[PDB]
RNA sequence: CUUAUGACCUGGGCUACACACGUGCUACAAUGGACAGAACAAAGGGCAGCGAAACCGCGAGGUUAAGCCAAUCCCACAAAUCUGUUCUCAGUUCGGAUCGCAGUCUGCAACUCGACUGCGUGAAGCUGGAAUCGCUAGUAAUCGCGGAUCAGCAUGCCGCG
């Protein structure tokens, strides 16, 4: 996208604000590969669905500008 | 001539009080500058030896000398004799003037030159220059440049320790 | 040379400067718009007051090593953070989004 | 000093394009330089461009 | 000759492409259905407890705690106390 | 076959890639490249559909919006061509992939997985081995344009000069 803001789903913004308000906590199975990454997400570990499992991934201060779909290997090869 | 008066009147009294040597005889000097060429082209091309036989003379007019390798090396397909590279030795007045060409003129023509290698001393007080491209100063004349081999320069000082030869080159003006 | 690597002395003003890494055709036109040198003279035949104005515009831009760093910085950035586009830069395969059973012979 | 082997040695007047005039003794007589060390900005302490340019992005919220 | 049978049996890893019949066997801290893998540093068995390290990607390694690789970990937050189930 | 081989949802995949094959375009240049000037079509399409002019963005476009249910208005200023200017035979002022950054649109959403600009980067290739394929006159080749299909997407296929 260009100017509408980085896209988030309503469920993703919901539970991370529940996560950010008190303390970092357990991982979250997201089904939203489509969503972006906000700078509030740093240090929050979440589980991205790959096609057959939810793979847990980490978010640092460098993995900020991209979407969650950069961390879903959906096509394994050798 | 310019650097010697700079070295004698300014640089030598500065480092003398910096490390509290008991004499001017203890104040370290930088005596000789030896420059290796070391081209292994003679296995393939004996005519490529003649390039930088002529060309290194244009850098400093003291002509370099045929350096024959003193052991036959079959892994390089090389017999003993068989000249490999040339040797520019330089000590005295023009050599600080050669250093005047180095800092003031040469180094900005290294097209991505930055803070050069700090820890490239031999643990004695001597330094080597890592140069891979020879087009460093406006004599080089690109149209008369067929061979692209660089140049290896050795700094030889009278530094009794090492970490004040560190501080010697800073007062000389070696960038880091 | 200003870039530290030459331009050939007999080409025209725009196209000789396109050999500078980081500088292409339209980057050359914006410089010579500020220079105003009519873009067709022998670059063996200039003046340094004319060419000093060529220097500082190049000094203002990411030209020689800086543009060589930052894309290579980005390559070293995105591979070491996972980031699947990093793996496509990594393995020796295309990146921008293509098939795989077809040619792709720029990378194996 | 062997004659007939060494080329000549003449007092050079090294000049930079920014006006830095310098003196050596070389084979060639006049050396005209685009950028000398005193013209080179890394010798001028921090260079003006890449010291301020080498930053990472500020995880850019701006838009 | 039966050591040559051990030579000829190389091809039992060949049923570990194309998937294998796997349950949720490494229960990840009470949460199921997560991508984990058995650690090749040392094999995760019920001796000492088994801990999942959040990698940069490509899976989660169950490093079988009291391992020299799991003990020297930078970023101890990536270690997850998981269950052998 | 049937509380599943049926139905519903998310997300993945149909786009994988060590490698061969057909089938298509863009090229390897001087009958070319670049810039400027001048002039010339046929057919089809348009109601939540086309969108002029206008302004702003380097631009892709944005903005508002006349007019048009149409031989009225819009798509749409055709390209090759012609005439100048410059280029001078080399992996280059040909090549344009591959790739980085910066962008625009549609849409819930462009990561896998879209198109198109803007900047950069600039490889492979300098008429291709044996062998093969098309074509009897507006055809051969060549250059653009329209439409189905579609929110979106064509080097595809139809159709047009």
């Amino acid at each position: 996208s260009l100017k509408k803001g980085p896209f988030v789903d309503g469920h993703l913004m919901t539970k991370i604000e529940k996560l950010n308000e008190t303390d970092k906590k357990q991982v979250v199975k997201t089904w939203s590969r489509r969503s972006t990454i906000f700078p509030q997400f740093i240090g929050h570990t979440i589980a991205v669905y790959d096609g057959r499992k939810h793979v847990p991934v980490f978010i640092s201060e460098d993995m900020v500008g991209h979407k969650l779909g950069e961390f879903a290997p959906t096509r394994t090869y050798k | 001539n310019r650097l010697k008066e700079k070295y004698n009147k300014e640089i030598a009294p500065a480092l003398m009080t910096k490390f509290n040597y008991d004499s001017v005889m203890q104040v370290p000097k930088i005596e000789k500058i030896v420059i290796n060429m070391g081209v292994g082209d003679a296995v393939q091309n004996a005519k490529a030896i003649d390039s930088a036989v002529e060309e290194l003379t244009f850098i400093a007019g003291q002509k370099p000398v045929v350096t024959r390798a003193k052991k036959s090396i079959a892994g390089f397909r090389l017999r003993e004799g068989m000249p490999i590279g040339a040797k520019v030795t330089l000590r005295g007045e023009r050599m600080y003037d050669f250093l005047d060409k180095l800092i003031s003129v040469s180094l900005p023509r290294v097209r991505d030159f930055r803070g050069v290698s700090k820890k490239s001393f031999d643990g004695r007080g001597n330094y080597t220059l890592g140069i891979k491209e020879q087009l460093i100063f406006p004599e080089i004349d690109y149209d008369k440049v067929t061979k692209v081999r660089g140049m290896d320069i050795v700094i030889v000082t009278t530094a009794n320790t090492d970490e004040e030869a560190r501080e010697l080159l800073t007062q000389v003006g070696m960038p880091f | 040379r200003i870039a530290g690597v030459d331009i050939p002395r007999d080409k025209r003003v725009v196209i000789s400067l396109t050999y500078i890494f980081g500088i292409g055709r339209t980057t050359a036109q914006q410089v010579l718009k500020e220079a105003g040198v009519s873009e067709d003279t022998r670059v063996r035949d200039l003046t340094e007051e004319e060419l000093g104005k060529i220097r500082d515009i190049i000094d203002k831009l990411k030209v020689e090593g800086d543009l060589r760093r930052e894309v290579s910085l980005n390559i070293k950035r995105l591979i070491e953070i996972g980031s699947y586009r990093g793996i496509r830069h990594r393995r020796g395969l295309p990146v921008r989004g293509q098939n795989s059973k077809n040619n792709a012979r720029t990378r194996k | 000093m062997k004659a007939g082997i060494h080329p000549n040695f003449k007092k050079a007047t090294v000049k930079c394009a920014c006006g830095n005039e310098f003196e050596t003794g070389s084979v060639k007589e006049e050396v005209r330089v685009e950028i000398c060390s005193e013209c080179h900005p890394f010798y001028t302490g921090r260079q003006k461009f890449a010291s301020a340019d080498g930053r990472v992005d500020r995880f850019n919220k701006k838009y | 000759e039966q050591e040559k049978i051990v030579q000829e049996v190389t091809g039992e890893p060949k049923p570990y492409p194309q998937g294998r019949k796997r349950e949720a066997g490494v229960r990840v801290k009470g949460i199921d259905n997560l991508l984990v893998r058995l650690s090749k540093c040392c094999n995760p068995v019920p001796g000492d407890d088994i801990v999942g390290f959040i990698t940069k990607g490509r899976g989660v390694s169950v490093h079988r705690e009291d391992c020299p690789n799991v003990k020297t970990n930078e970023a101890q937050e990536r270690l997850i106390p998981v269950e052998w189930e």
